RNA sequence: GUCCGAACCCACUUCAGUUGAAAAUGGAGGGGAUGAGUUGUGGAUAGGGGUGAAAGGCCAAUCAAACACCGUGAUAGCUGG
RNA sequence: CAAGGGUUCCAGGGUCAAGUUUGUCUGCCCUGGGUGAGUCGGGUCCUAAGGCGAGGCCGACAGGCGUAGUCGAUGGGUAACCAGUUGAUAUUCUGGUACCGGCUUGUCACCGCAAGCUGCGGAGGGACGCAGUGAGGUAGCUCAUCCCCGGUGAUGGUUGUCCGGGGCUAAGUGUGUGGACUGUCUGGUAGGUAAAUCCGCUGGGCGUGAAGGUUGAGGCAUGAUGGGGAGCCCAUGGUUGUGGGUGAGUGAGUGAUCCUGUACUGUCGAGAAAAGCUUCGUGAGCGAGGUGGCGGGUCCGCCCGUACCCUAAACCGACACUGGUGGAUAGGUAGAGUAUACCGAGGCGAUCGAGUGAAUCGUGGUGAAGGAACUCGGCAAAAUGCCCCCGUAACUUUGGGAUAAGGGGGACCUGAGCUGUCGUGCACCCGUGCGGUGUGGUGGCGGUGAGGGGCGCAGAGUCCAGGGGGAAACGACUGUUUACCAAAAACACAGGUCCGUGCGAAGUCGUAAGACGAUGUAUACGGACUGACUCCUGCCCGGUGCUGGAA
RNA sequence: GUAGCGAAAUUCCUUGUCGGGUAAGUUCCGACCUGCACGAAUGGAGUAACGAUUUCCCUACUGUCUCCACCAUGAACUCGGUGAAAUUGCAUUACGAGUAAAGAUGCUCGUUACGCGCAGCAGGACGGAAAGACCCCGGGACCUUUACUAUAGUUUGGUAUU
């Protein structure tokens, strides 16, 4: 759930924290972990390409399964579940039933017992991985593949959720956590059920010194800097950007997917409006 | 007060050394001229 | 990213200094002082470029485009000789 | 000590220059000398960031990136301590006592498609955050009637504990106290790049409800009949050290920033790598019927640094410059304190002086009566200030406001009882041969003290150390910023909304490949504006932009 | 031009008007609405806590002042040692009233004035320092845009690959 905090002092006054009650574990498996050295949003060119990023809390790399397809068959058994710092998701620590231990996206409801597994006979439960083809119409999935083989890419963050909305011929149509409807292979896997930790984009972070450590750098407005920074610096006092708001590099709003994409598996755009 | 110089051995001869000067085309030409003039130190 | 307060970091006021003890400091107070803290060692980003919690600020003691050398003995309806 | 410097170090000779003066002196000049490592810091070992990079990919050329690799500490690993000695070196030399790796050797025991050695990897291990409290110790420190060495005091007293001083020893080895860790015997096996008997994952049987085994804070024993530690001898030579002459080694109080301890507890922001190391095989070779292991004995152990300065007169500042410069040790009394005051260990008297009641400038001090009348402005100063007890407003987001405000006490002498700890002992469980557990103690030491009393102008008597309250504007807040005239109302911020982005994402650096975004996946990422919180955010799509459409 | 706010960090007139605070208040706080020229995410109105921010008031306190006096110190002063600097056309370098490139140590007419030092003060030497930074003129730089002309990028189609 979220733990809201009192206002003992300033910065603390209206933010909130997660209970960290799905955790079973308060430490990582040695084995699954790597090293993961900050980068600054710098290139390697070592020029600034992401703004807003440096610093933090350091992490270690948590390897997470995202094929599942190579251990069909073989029952695992959940083992733990513990927290991921590079992901808003929990991670699921499991154990299959030969030795080998693996890290996924911790599903909506898969507690410390539940045993799942992976193949076409798999039964359609949430953890299960399948293709799509063997999995009913109208389904909840998440970690779908977007071409067969190449593993999980889409519904992946805390509460993400795929749907399943038809099946007809080669293609299995999908409606993604943007609202865009979308074919997909239906040899394409994908684990039954949603992404858990659904309640953690209602934390408050309170505090400057939260998302410092969180690794987001502080932002500047573009409409109070000069005119050598930005197209919005400049004017005595205050204005606005003196023009139709554009990027620091000068481009305007607008759409900029590429219409020349081969991703003609397009059924709707997603219709985020407002 | 702290001053422009500070000096580091390690630091000097990673960015002025033989060795580095060598590493591309311009240092080796910044070697090749000073021996031209003749001085007694090419690099640091 | 609590409070008072040393080390430490800073620099609000005032006095002095102004051919200084010092090409930015000293005395007396002053702010932060478990944090978005401070600091050593090495490293990365380079000039129409970097970096900037954004002052056109900083990039080796004068940056609305560093420094060095070269074009070059630039050009000056201007001043001087 | 590090960095940095580089001979400045020591000895002798010197006084042209340097030294803000003089100088017989010197960090200066000249001559000579001085730095000793198997264990300390680096390499010979390992990797981070980052660099380079066989092939390769990208790019008119120049070049960019990067795989296999190879470097690269600020980190991991790795065997030694005490004392002594020089003018100058000392975990380096010397004495004593250790440890580590090789080579060889006496000896014991065991192997043997099937020894071993080396490569090659698997696994375990190394291996990791932050904050906080308590316990058991030890270093240190204090005191002492106890022990040793000395003194009997220029001036009233000072032969009883009155006065001063000292009350010490390492690494290593053993023991195993507190503390900590840990069930036992077998079976199977989609995994661990080749394999595994070493690991992982599972199944049984037995199993106290803890008992053994393992380890090792400190203590003890050894190291140590050794080493260190004052004043007294025929005489030393009279600013010096030699042979005797070393004497003591206890007890209590307090007590860490050190150890147990990477413990334990809490916690979200979720906290390197690789090698050394243990074991398991065998994707390589070597290798013979030779080897590996355990007490014992020989010899071998490399390269670089080592002087000296180092919160500075030797480094960065042109200076022998009131500046800057990372780390470690850091005692006593008062004190909460690493503040401040005075002292210790130790080191200094500062690199022009001598005078002189001029004005004047700087730096401090005091001040009648008044008390902001000063001034742009209470600028500057004064007042306040500490601990304990009492008491505390509007408003509030219930946390605050708040040390609000405003009141009382404090130091000294004496002191009933109340306590922490130890103690010779009274009994008592004793597994005694353990390094003990529980009631139990004339007394010592420490903490605290109701009550009574003394003195002064004054008892937080010194140094140290908030003035307080009321109201408005702006920004919610903590923070950031114009190095060197602006610290703010400016920036940021947590929160909000809009737009873009379906993943080779959008966006950005780049000619490109690539890369960041992100080993992330729409509860995500990027851009724009607004800026806690509360109530709200109205009308207009004509213009321009953006999105869609196409007669 | 709604809610809300309004002589406001916005109000020219303006010290608007009325009230409060003072003995006296161009500031301040509360209103009024006549908004030169507020206004709802360049957010509107509020807001506890916070602020070396800005403003007004009360109290305490004082050398801030009425109105200064005294004390000690580092300079200043004297002696011995050592020993600069900026600046400098000159020089045996007065004052008044004039005159003059219109503000004279230097010219005129007068007045005053023995030579040389030491400590002081700052009225002048249009004092020194800096080829004025304000203003104009010539040149430059950087910034802006529906100035001009280009161009990277983005996009349209044709053609080659096909
Ligand atoms: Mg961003
Ligand atoms: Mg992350
Ligand atoms: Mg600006
Ligand atoms: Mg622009
Ligand atoms: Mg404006
Ligand atoms: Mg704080
Ligand atoms: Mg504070
Ligand atoms: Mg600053
Ligand atoms: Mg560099
Ligand atoms: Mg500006
Ligand atoms: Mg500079
Ligand atoms: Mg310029
Ligand atoms: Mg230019
Ligand atoms: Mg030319
Ligand atoms: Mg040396
Ligand atoms: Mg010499
Ligand atoms: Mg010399
Ligand atoms: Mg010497
Ligand atoms: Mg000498
Ligand atoms: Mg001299
Ligand atoms: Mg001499
Ligand atoms: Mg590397
Ligand atoms: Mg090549
Ligand atoms: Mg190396
Ligand atoms: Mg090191
Ligand atoms: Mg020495
Ligand atoms: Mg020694
Ligand atoms: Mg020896
Ligand atoms: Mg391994
Ligand atoms: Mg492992
Ligand atoms: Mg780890
Ligand atoms: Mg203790
Ligand atoms: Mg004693
Ligand atoms: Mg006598
Ligand atoms: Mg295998
Ligand atoms: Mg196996
Ligand atoms: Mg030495
Ligand atoms: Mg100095
Ligand atoms: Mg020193
Ligand atoms: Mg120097
Ligand atoms: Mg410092
Ligand atoms: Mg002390
Ligand atoms: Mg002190
Ligand atoms: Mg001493
Ligand atoms: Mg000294
Ligand atoms: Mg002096
Ligand atoms: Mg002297
Ligand atoms: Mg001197
Ligand atoms: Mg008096
Ligand atoms: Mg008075
Ligand atoms: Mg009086
Ligand atoms: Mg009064
Ligand atoms: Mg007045
Ligand atoms: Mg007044
Ligand atoms: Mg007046
Ligand atoms: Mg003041
Ligand atoms: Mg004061
Ligand atoms: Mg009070
Ligand atoms: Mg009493
Ligand atoms: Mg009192
Ligand atoms: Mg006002
Ligand atoms: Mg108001
Ligand atoms: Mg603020
Ligand atoms: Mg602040
Ligand atoms: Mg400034
Ligand atoms: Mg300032
Ligand atoms: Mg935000
Ligand atoms: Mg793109
Ligand atoms: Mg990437
Ligand atoms: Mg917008
Ligand atoms: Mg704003
Ligand atoms: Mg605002
Ligand atoms: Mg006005
Ligand atoms: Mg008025
Ligand atoms: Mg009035
Ligand atoms: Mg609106
Ligand atoms: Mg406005
Ligand atoms: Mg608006
Ligand atoms: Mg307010
Ligand atoms: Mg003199
Ligand atoms: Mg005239
Ligand atoms: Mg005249
Ligand atoms: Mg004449
Ligand atoms: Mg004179
Ligand atoms: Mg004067
Ligand atoms: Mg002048
Ligand atoms: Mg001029
Ligand atoms: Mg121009
Ligand atoms: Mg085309």
């Amino acid at each position: 759930g979220i733990r809201k905090y009192k206002p003992t002092t300033p910065g603390r006054r209206g933010s909130s924290v997660s209970d960290f009650v799905e955790l079973t574990r308060s430490t990582p498996e040695k084995s699954l972990l790597v090293a993961k050295p900050k980068t600054g949003g710098r290139n390697n060119t070592g020029r600034i390409t992401t703004r807003h990023i440096g610093g933090g809390h350091k992490q270690a790399y948590r390897i997470i399964d995202f094929k599942r397809y190579d251990k069909d068959g073989v029952p695992a058994k959940v083992a733990h579940i513990e927290y991921d710092p590079n992901r808003t998701a929990r991670i699921a620590l499991l154990h299959y039933a030969d030795g080998e231990k693996r890290y996924i996206i911790a599903p909506d409801g898969v507690g410390q017992g539940t045993v799942v597994v992976s193949g076409p006979e798999a039964d359609i439960k949430p953890g299960n991985n399948l293709p799509l083809r063997n999995i009913p119409v109208g389904t909840t999935v998440h970690a779908v593949e977007l071409r067969p083989g190449g593993g999980a890419k889409m519904g992946r963050s805390a509460g993400a959720s795929v749907q399943l909305v038809a099946r007809e011929g080669k293609y299995a149509t999908v409606r993604l956590p943007s609202g865009e409807m979308r074919m997909v292979d239906i040899r394409c896997r994908a684990t039954i059920g949603e992404v858990g930790n659904a309640e953690q984009i209602n934390i408050n972070w309170g505090k400057a010194g939260r998302n410092r450590w969180k690794g987001i750098r502080p932002t500047v407005r573009g409409v109070v800097m000069n005119p050598i920074d930005h197209p919005h610096g400049g004017g005595e006092g205050r204005t606005s950007g003196g023009r139709h708001p554009v990027s620091p590099w000068g481009k305007p709003e607008g759409r900029t997917r590429n219409k020349k994409k081969a991703s003609s598996r397009l059924i709707v755009r997603r219709r985020k409006s407002g | 007060m702290k001053r422009t110089f500070q000096p580091s051995n390690r630091r000097r001869a990673r960015n002025h050394g033989f060795r580095s000067r060598m590493s591309t085309r311009a240092g080796r030409s910044i070697l090749a001229a000073r021996r031209r003039k003749g001085r007694v130190n090419l690099s640091a």
